[PDB]
C-alpha cells in the first residue's frame, strides 16, 4: 500500500 | 541531461516457424521518457501492440516492454522502429531469432 | 529469501498540452502489482497481479484516494521547481520517486528508502538513518528546509519501518505461489559462424525468476572476460527474465569453452560445453 502523503516541495 | 535508448527485439518463447508466439521489443536507458516505439511486419506497422507501465532504473533511466501476438514464418521479417529525441532518425533493429 | 517493496512515480510536464503526466506503479520483488495513470479513464489505482485482485473496495478505494493526492502533488511541485530554477514555461520536465522496504527471510525491516529526482538526476533522498535528508543542490535544499520544519522524515520513516513491511509481509503471503516461487533458468547455447575463422558461441538463460543471474564463460577451465559480451537481463513478458552471454572463439576451438549458469532457482550451477 502507498505511504498516505506526498509533500510539496 | 538525455540519454539515449537501448534497444533488444526478441521473442517470449523460442522461436517455431508457424507456432504461435510474443514479438518483444525492450527498450531501456532512456530519458526523457517520451519514446515512439513501433513493431514492424515486413516493414509496416504492426497495429497490435501493447506496451507495460512506465517504470524506470536505479540510475533514473525509463524502460518499457512493447509486444505484440504473432506467428513467426520462415520469410516473414520483423523488426522494432524506435524513435526518441536523442535520436537523428528513427532507429531500426531487426528481430533475429538467435538473439 | 529476502524480499521488497518499492513505488516509483513519473509526472511529466507538458507545456504545449494540459496537464502534466503521472503514471505510479508498484512492484514486489521483480512482480509488479498496481498502476495509477492519470491520463487513463478510469482514474482508479488498478491490479496488475492476480494476488492483488482479492483486496477489497476499501482497499482500492484507499489507495485511489492517496495516489491522486500523490498526482496533484507532482503537478504542484513541477511548477514550483521550475520556479525555483528559473526554467522557461515552454520547457517539458520531470518529476521521479521511488521508495520502499527491505525485509529478511523472517519478514523483519532490513532498510528503507525514499529518492527524488528532476530531470533524471538526484533531487533530494531520505538518508540510511532515516532521520535526514541529502539535497543535491540549492533548489533541493530549499526542499529540505521545509521537509525538516515540516518533520516529513518522522512520518516518512513510521511508515517506512511499520505500514511498508506490514503491507509487504501480507502481500508475500497472498502472492506465495508465484512471489515466494523460483522459476529456474532453461539454458542452451547456440552457435554461429562468423568467418571461416572464427564463431560466436552464445550462452541463453530464459524463463527463470526471480531476474538475479549470473552468467560465466570459461576458456579450459579458465575464467575469461575477453572477447565476451552479455546483455541486459530482459523481461520476456511473462513475469520471467531472459539473458544471454557470448563469446567469440577460433573456429575449432569451441570445444574448450564452457559456461556456467547460476541463480536462485538452480540447486547446482549448470555448465554447458558447445
Amino acid at each position: 500500500a502507498i505511504f498516505q502523503s506526498s509533500m510539496t516541495k | 541531461i538525455q540519454r539515449t535508448p537501448k534497444i533488444q527485439v526478441y521473442s517470449r518463447h523460442p522461436a517455431e516457424n508457424g507456432k504461435s508466439n510474443f514479438l518483444n521489443c525492450y527498450v531501456s536507458g532512456f530519458h526523457p521518457s517520451d519514446i515512439e516505439v513501433d513493431l514492424l511486419k515486413n516493414g509496416e506497422r504492426i497495429e497490435k501492440v501493447e506496451h507495460s507501465d512506465l517504470s524506470f532504473s536505479k540510475d533514473w533511466s525509463f524502460y518499457l516492454l512493447y509486444y505484440t501476438e504473432f506467428t513467426p514464418t520462415e520469410k516473414d521479417e520483423y523488426a522494432c522502429r524506435v524513435n526518441h529525441v536523442t535520436l537523428s532518425q528513427p532507429k531500426i533493429v531487426k528481430w533475429d531469432r538467435d538473439m | 529469501g529476502s524480499h521488497s517493496m518499492r513505488y516509483f512515480s513519473t509526472s511529466v510536464s507538458r507545456p504545449g498540452s494540459g496537464e502534466p503526466r503521472f503514471i505510479a506503479v508498484g512492484y514486489v520483488d521483480d512482480t509488479q502489482f498496481v498502476r495509477f495513470d492519470s491520463d487513463a479513464a478510469s482514474q482508479r489505482m488498478e491490479p496488475r497481479a492476480p494476488w492483488i485482485e482479492q483486496e477489497g473496495p476499501e482497499y482500492w478505494d484507499q489507495e485511489t484516494r492517496n495516489v491522486k493526492a500523490h498526482s496533484q502533488t507532482d503537478r504542484e511541485n513541477l511548477g514550483t521547481l521550475r520556479g525555483y530554477y528559473n526554467q522557461s514555461e515552454a520547457g517539458s520536465h520531470t518529476i521521479q520517486i521511488m521508495y520502499g522496504c527491505d525485509v529478511g527471510s523472517d519478514g523483519r525491516f532490513l532498510r528503507g528508502y525514499e529518492q527524488h529526482a528532476y530531470d533524471g538526476k538526484d533531487y533530494i533522498a531520505l538518508n540510511e538513518d532515516l532521520r535526514s535528508w541529502t539535497a543535491a543542490d540549492m533548489a533541493a535544499q530549499i526542499t529540505q528546509r521545509k521537509w525538516e520544519a515540516a518533520r516529513r522524515a518522522e512520518q516518512l520513516r513510521a511508515y517506512l519501518e511499520g505500514t511498508c513491511v506490514e503491507w509487504l509481509r501480507r502481500y508475500l503471503e497472498n502472492g506465495k505461489e508465484t512471489l515466494q516461487r523460483t522459476d529456474p533458468p532453461k539454458t542452451h547455447m547456440t552457435h554461429h559462424p562468423i568467418s571461416d575463422h572464427e564463431a560466436t558461441l552464445r550462452c541463453w538463460a530464459l524463463g527463470f525468476y526471480p531476474a538475479e543471474i549470473t552468467l560465466t564463460w570459461q576458456r579450459d577451465g579458465e575464467d575469461q572476460t575477453q572477447d565476451t559480451e552479455l546483455v541486459e537481463t530482459r523481461p520476456a513478458g511473462d513475469g520471467t527474465f531472459q539473458k544471454w552471454a557470448a563469446v567469440v572463439v577460433p573456429s575449432g576451438e569451441e570445444q574448450r569453452y564452457t559456461c556456467h549458469v547460476q541463480h536462485e532457482g538452480l540447486p547446482k550451477p549448470l555448465t554447458l560445453r558447445w
